[PDB]
């Protein structure tokens, strides 16, 4: 044209990027505190009642 | 080496002679005896044993 940024613009100078990255869904993560949590010393087992 | 022979009735003065050690061999070819066994994470960490 004359000099326009859409014809150099991957030659005079590069498009910019943001540095932040925009995070996704987020599930709501309550377990942990909403339940007892027994760290268990095997897969299968039973708790007696 | 060579068989064991017996040294020789000499006269005195007389030039000892020669039965020397003669030589020969037997080759080795080690073959590569291999066992694995595999175990998951889970197995080794539930074990008793
Ligand atoms: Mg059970
Ligand atoms: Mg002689
Ligand atoms: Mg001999």
């Amino acid at each position: 044209f004359a000099a326009s940024d859409p014809e150099y613009v991957d030659t005079l100078f590069r498009e910019q990027l943001l540095e932040v990255v925009m995070e996704g869904r987020e599930l709501r993560k309550v377990a942990r505190e909403a339940s007892n949590v027994i760290n268990a010393n095997t897969r299968v087992g039973d708790v007696p009642i | 080496a060579s068989d064991e022979e017996f040294a020789r009735p000499t006269g005195q003065g007389a030039e000892i002679r020669d039965d020397g050690e003669t030589y020969t061999t037997v080759a080795w070819n080690a073959t590569k005896l291999t066992e694995g066994s595999r175990v998951t994470d889970e197995m080794r960490d539930q074990a008793m044993v």
